[PDB]
């Protein structure tokens, strides 16, 4: 399964680190971590994706401006934001991927484990 | 970019529901593909996938099929309890950000 | 841009086409479709299919090179083509018509695997494009792998459907680079 | 002129020419893309003139002009780099860098791509400034 | 006739006969007879005939190249010639004496025919000369007919019968340079 | 003399010798007919100086050092010119522009055949003044 | 010692081994000992003896470029050397363990043997070394006989057993330079 | 510093540098042995730096490169130097005729090998001296 | 068949075109045209050839002094001949050819259809 | 350059009449040969061809052979009615202008 | 057999050729000759040795000094020796081998035929 | 270098004798090697060569064996007739210049 932590309530103009703990399965070197959100009554949107391997962005065009890299050991990720305001509420979710199909034309294609979601306010 | 059927989708106990998505670009392989959805307050469920695949037990109910652009997804006999927002997924990085519909209720 | 105050890139885009009447050339359209212009009116399907088009596990290829050249140099590009896969199978047929070769895409997971290896070629051939489907890691040369099971090269009567790309003369002659 | 390409051999483009000073220096030198299509131009264009029948691209005689003309290194190197995502050049353009007074054109340079799009003066700045440079210098 | 009042063109002409014991040399006498040296005493004959020498359809090439090697080289030399003709049949024999292959020229009219390839392979191993009998247009490389349907090559026990032509090292070495 | 050939190497000529400049430029120049000639007539001399047999043209030999010293483009262009109607050189004869002062003598340059018999120095007009200016350069 | 004052030679060496993960090296230790060191783990033995081995004059190769690559570069690495070869026989196994094949060097006397094939190719890739039993006379390329009948190429579990040489990517780069 | 090699590359020895008029000539001249060594030294590098796997040295893989980065010719020159008891060049070291005060570099040599041993300075005096001379016109 | 007309009396120091007209037959771009003289009671000469792909001159060493190339039309052939004397009288002949290898080296094998012969007197 | 017999040839009506051609240098191929008569007033007609071959459906009475720089022709059964000047053609072009005899006159 | 000829006393700071010669099977141009020397009551060593194509010098280091190279003609076979003293008596003799391998690295293995010893006192 | 078995060797009529010779270092192939004596007065005898391999005739007695560096021989039945000194040789030209062996007696 997939747990999440690091969620609550914080400032605007401010910062959160949200993370992702692997259970029973270990995370490999591949793209299989990835994120979403949603603010509560709206549909959901990307953030960014994590490949653990070495740092991949991934983010959203919108998402990467306030959206950091992550850590990536073999059962925690963590997802640094900055500079986070109101508007960034929502609540969170690990997935795990499939998804990425890896030549340098990437596609997006399969999710399959859903974390339970965890509420962010900013 | 991705959109969607009318947000305002409704249905009788049994028999189905019409559930649609379109894409502004066909999908870089037309096997490609996800459909899911969300009860309010649960985390995503995957129905179906690439070429109309069952995901991990769901009913034999679910439904789907399409190509290029343009998907669809219908539900056999369906439940009150099936009442959820439904979704499309998928598309190619470089084309978009936005990679999940806006989702359609479906009571 | 003036570099050192007088220097100027200027960019020129070549014809390609212009070169149809004495090499092939290799252009791509959609994802499923990738051709060979064989001239300025002939050419060259690549199709991209999970449909068991040819069933003919043993091809009759008694003669195939000697007693009718349907097209000769078309079946000196097919034959290049084959002769470039590294190591193993194939089912074709033409006799008559149905110039065409099925090159199967089949593993019981490994790199350098059959499939491996007639995707290198063909990516080779129809290189400048074919990156779709390109299912494979950076750098990792031996460990492409694509969506379908089949590709089908087979005769066309047509010279001019590209779009998305550029009928390009390095595909062929990469593939005879040996 | 040195070889001139029409507008039917350039794509989108009128008549191109440059000084015999290039054509000499493509000859002379090693291992640039750019030689190798010419050569194909040219034999495009003889093949066709002399061969005036419908038995075109006998794939026996392209066979023997690309041993003779082509350069196979040039096209694994480049394959190579495709495959390890370090920029690449297809040959549909090349960077001319040319003195805009005296119309000198230094031999073309292939033009880079990356993740399927090319890049920018930015990313050749290095090799451009070294290329200007040596205008500079064949020049005095 | 000085260029710059002080360059004289000399023109030196070479004694290719000097390399007779190191590698093959080709030479063209007369209208039907053209060979190679191959060394200071034996040498090889081609010869274009329309007589039926070798009626051996089935060659008895079994341990040609393994039991019994006449001259190492010559087999060598013979095998050469029939390996970079493009594409497709020989009559021969080779038990004993008679180290001799007849390849004959033989079609139902077009370009790239089995006679075109023994031909396109036999002018150049033969260089410098065979012109004769090159019914052939200008540029047309696939289209080389000739007169005679048969070209016999052949064993012989002489290395001087050269006139009319030189004994290049060309025509070998470019059979070779694939 | 850089690499003097006797009179049993050259036909119908007596011993001839150059200064090694024109060595120094056969060997860091690429595509040059002569080199080749001149690596089969060292190589001819020291196979048999060292064999000292009846094992005479090993066809392995030969192939091996043809790989290593023979330029197969530089035979095959030859071969197409000589389809196409284009003159060609067969390797008989090589023009030597030579200084007849100094014994300066060029990289030989290979002499063109046209519909069986030689060109003349009509033909290679442009390509003896050229030479001619580039030994004046090198020489200055 | 400085040349013209200010020019020194500084003399430097490779550390051949550091290029064992991306290409096969080849180094040469005891008289009856050399192999090639195919990555950071498994190499290949090159064993000189006079025992009969392999007697599998009938060997069971098929399958063997196909269903089971027990190291697909080291099955690669033998056929490369076979290859090279010019012109006859070898035994071999290759099922399951015993990745394994026997050249024997026979002759009923002269140059040109199929033990001098076996031989070349055997030390050109083992080249840098290989001087041992090299039973030849100089130029003499050949006429290399040796002092074994028979040569066994055949897989190991190890990387470093490396003294009286060096290993050279010489030698593979080598064999494959047709 | 061009290409520096580590001591993890050099055997027995420390990280070298050089300076880059060195790598410009290795990528301009032609039949230079050193180059093609570097060539494969960049390329290990590269390829175990991108695969991060246990699926290492791909045949396939390594024989495109050699086809690519190798001169086939330097190789068997070399092989039939040995055969003809004419001294060779095995890679493992290489001369580097270089400046001491401004640490210029030439482009390495061969160090070549007479009976199963090096040869000394005074064998190569002839080929030491004539490159001091041509680093010093390069200087100027 | 091959039908002559151009013929005629012309003076000295003067020119005339002769002309060949194809009949069934059209001609192709070989050299299937060519032309041969003989003076009343003399025996025949070439005076030169035609093939049609390309203007060739096709002319005897002694003919193409005064004898032009030809228009090569699908049935119509053309032959120019100018500063023509009293001793060019001849009945000139259109004959069709298989005669011309092709290679550089040019033969003379195997004429086959004539053309009545045409007098010319100048 | 070519030959021929005399000009002053003549026959009996029934059996033969010898006449013979040859050229200065051996023909480029000894199979390549033209043989052909003139009737005074008449345009030339083929008689022997190549290797010896009738063309045209001439009769078969015309008779010929030869290699290199020699050959020759005979008619079997001359008639008053073959009386002609005879000729000869072919060479190379490189070699001569003179591609026809002179012609023999033969009654 | 081999024949033994050139022996007997000579003076020291001197010179003395010796030879050996042919009987019955004469010299081919290969490394078949060879030879050693041994002071009456030593054991056996090595002076040098004899290849026919080319004089080779095959000298003991300590040989080389003292010891120069031969004549070799098909039956005869001359050793020249200067600067010899005293301690260069010995009982020396002409062996017929097939002991040298020839690839640059020349072993020593199988000595066959051995004439006569011949006795040289300096 | 070679070495060898002390000088002072006798043996009584009948049985062997143990004879043993020693190189520095391993001969280039240990199939190669020369056993031979030499009875006073006479030139030497060659006696087993290669792997063991009896020369020109010698005595069936005669026996040996070795490999790398080092080497024996043994006769049977010796007899008094036997009596010589007793010799090893070999070697690379390269690794030395004595290869012949001092010489043990064997009386
Ligand atoms: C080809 O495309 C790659 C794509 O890499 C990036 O990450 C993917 C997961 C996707 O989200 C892509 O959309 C995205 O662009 C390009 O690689 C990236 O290049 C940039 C620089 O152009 C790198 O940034 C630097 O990283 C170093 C890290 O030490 C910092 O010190 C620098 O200050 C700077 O931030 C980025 O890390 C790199 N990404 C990866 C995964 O390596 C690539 O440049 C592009 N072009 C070519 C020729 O390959
Ligand atoms: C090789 O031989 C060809 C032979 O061509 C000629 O025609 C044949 C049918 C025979 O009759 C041959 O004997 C005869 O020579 C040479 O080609 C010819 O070259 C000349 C120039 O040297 C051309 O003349 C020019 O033509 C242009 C036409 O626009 C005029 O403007 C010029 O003023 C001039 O008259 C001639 O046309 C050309 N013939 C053909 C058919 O193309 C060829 O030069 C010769 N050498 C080489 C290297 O190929
Ligand atoms: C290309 O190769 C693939 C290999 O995957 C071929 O697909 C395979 O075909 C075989 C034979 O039809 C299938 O075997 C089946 O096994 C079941 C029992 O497990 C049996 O009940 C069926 O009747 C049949 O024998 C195999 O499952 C199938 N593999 C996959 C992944 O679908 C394919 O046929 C080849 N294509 C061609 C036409 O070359
Ligand atoms: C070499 O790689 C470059 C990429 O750097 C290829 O250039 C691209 O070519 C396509 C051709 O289809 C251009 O597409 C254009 O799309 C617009 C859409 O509105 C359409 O109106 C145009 O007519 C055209 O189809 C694309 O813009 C262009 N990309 C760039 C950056 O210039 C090039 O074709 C490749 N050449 C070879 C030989 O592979
Ligand atoms: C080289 O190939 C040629 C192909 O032309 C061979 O010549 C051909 O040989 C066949 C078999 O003898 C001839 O067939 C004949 O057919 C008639 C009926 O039409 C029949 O009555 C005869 O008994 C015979 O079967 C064919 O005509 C002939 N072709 C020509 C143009 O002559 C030739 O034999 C081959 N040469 C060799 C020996 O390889
Ligand atoms: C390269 O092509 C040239 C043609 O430009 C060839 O030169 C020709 O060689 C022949 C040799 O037989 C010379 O023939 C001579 O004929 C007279 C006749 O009286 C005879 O007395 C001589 O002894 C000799 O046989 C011919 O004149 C010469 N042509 C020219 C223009 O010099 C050359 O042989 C060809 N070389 C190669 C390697 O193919
Ligand atoms: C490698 O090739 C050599 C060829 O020398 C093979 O050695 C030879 O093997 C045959 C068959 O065993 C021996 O034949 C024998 O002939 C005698 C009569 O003369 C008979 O009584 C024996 O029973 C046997 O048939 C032959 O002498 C022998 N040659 C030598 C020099 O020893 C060897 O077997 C091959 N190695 C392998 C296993 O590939
Ligand atoms: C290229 O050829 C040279 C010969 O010129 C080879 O150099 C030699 O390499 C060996 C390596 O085993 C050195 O041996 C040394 O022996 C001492 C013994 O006391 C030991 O202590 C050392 O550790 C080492 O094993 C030998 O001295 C050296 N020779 C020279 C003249 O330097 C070189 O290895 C060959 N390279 C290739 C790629 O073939
Ligand atoms: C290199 O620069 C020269 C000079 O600016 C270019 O020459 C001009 O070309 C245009 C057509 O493209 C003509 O209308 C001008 O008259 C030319 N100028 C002169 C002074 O002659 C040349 O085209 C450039 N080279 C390339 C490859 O684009
Ligand atoms: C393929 O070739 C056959 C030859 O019989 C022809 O009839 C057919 O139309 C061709 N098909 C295409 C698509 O080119
Ligand atoms: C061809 O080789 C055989 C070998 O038996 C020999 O007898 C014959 O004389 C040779 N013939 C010629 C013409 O060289
Ligand atoms: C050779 O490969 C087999 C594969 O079954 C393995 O069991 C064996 O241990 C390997 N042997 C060596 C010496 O590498």
């Amino acid at each position: 399964q997939l747990e999440e932590s690091g969620g609550g309530l914080v400032q605007t103009e401010g910062s959160l680190t949200l993370t992702c703990t692997a259970s029973g399965f270990s995370f490999s070197n591949n793209d299989y971590i990835c994120w979403v959100r949603q603010a509560p009554g709206k549909g959901l949107e990307w953030i960014g994706c994590i490949y653990s391997d070495y740092g991949f962005s991934f983010f959203a065009t919108w998402a990467k401006d306030r959206f950091s890299g992550s850590k990536t050991s073999s059962t925690t990720v963590t997802l640094q934001g900055t500079g986070l305001t109101a508007a960034d509420t929502a609540t969170y979710f690990c997935v795990k991927t499939y998804v990425s199909r890896f030549g340098y034309y990437i596609r997006w294609d399969y999710f399959d484990l859903w974390g339970p979601g965890t509420l962010v306010i900013v | 970019v991705m959109t969607q059927t009318p947000s305002p989708v409704s249905a009788a106990v049994g028999g189905t529901v019409s559930i649609s998505c379109q894409s502004s670009k066909s999908v870089h392989n037309e096997n490609f593909l996800s459909w899911y959805q969300q009860k309010p307050g649960q985390r995503p469920k995957l129905l179906i996938y690439r070429a109309s695949t069952l995901a991990s037990g769901v009913p034999s109910r679910f439904k789907g099929s399409g190509s290029g652009t343009q998907f669809t997804l219908t539900i056999s006999d369906v439940q009150c309890d099936d009442a959820a927002t439904y979704y499309c997924a998928g598309g190619d990085i470089q084309s978009s950000d936005d990679v999940f519909g806006g989702g359609t209720e479906v009571v | 841009s003036l570099y050192k105050g007088v220097y100027e890139l200027q960019t020129l885009e070549l014809n390609m086409e212009t070169l149809n009447m004495t090499m092939p050339l290799s252009c791509t359209k959609n994802n499923s479709h990738h051709y060979i212009m064989v001239g300025n009116e002939t050419g060259l399907e690549l199709t991209l299919t999970n449909t068991s088009i040819i069933n003919h596990k043993f091809c009759n290829l008694s003669d195939a090179h000697k007693k009718n050249l349907y097209d000769h140099a078309l079946m000196s590009i097919i034959s290049t083509f084959h002769l470039s896969i590294p190591n193993e199978a194939m089912s074709c047929d033409f006799n008559g018509g149905k110039i065409s070769v099925q090159y199967n895409l089949s593993h019981s997971n490994h790199c350098g695997t059959v499939a491996n290896g007639v995707l290198q070629t063909f990516m080779r051939m129809a290189w400048g494009g074919s990156y779709i489907a390109l299912d494979s890691g950076c750098g990792n040369w031996d460990c492409i792998m694509t969506s379908y099971q089949y590709l089908i090269i087979q005769n066309t009567t047509w010279e001019d459907h590209c779009q998305f790309s550029r009928p390009s003369p390095i595909g062929y002659l990469g593939l005879l680079s040996q």
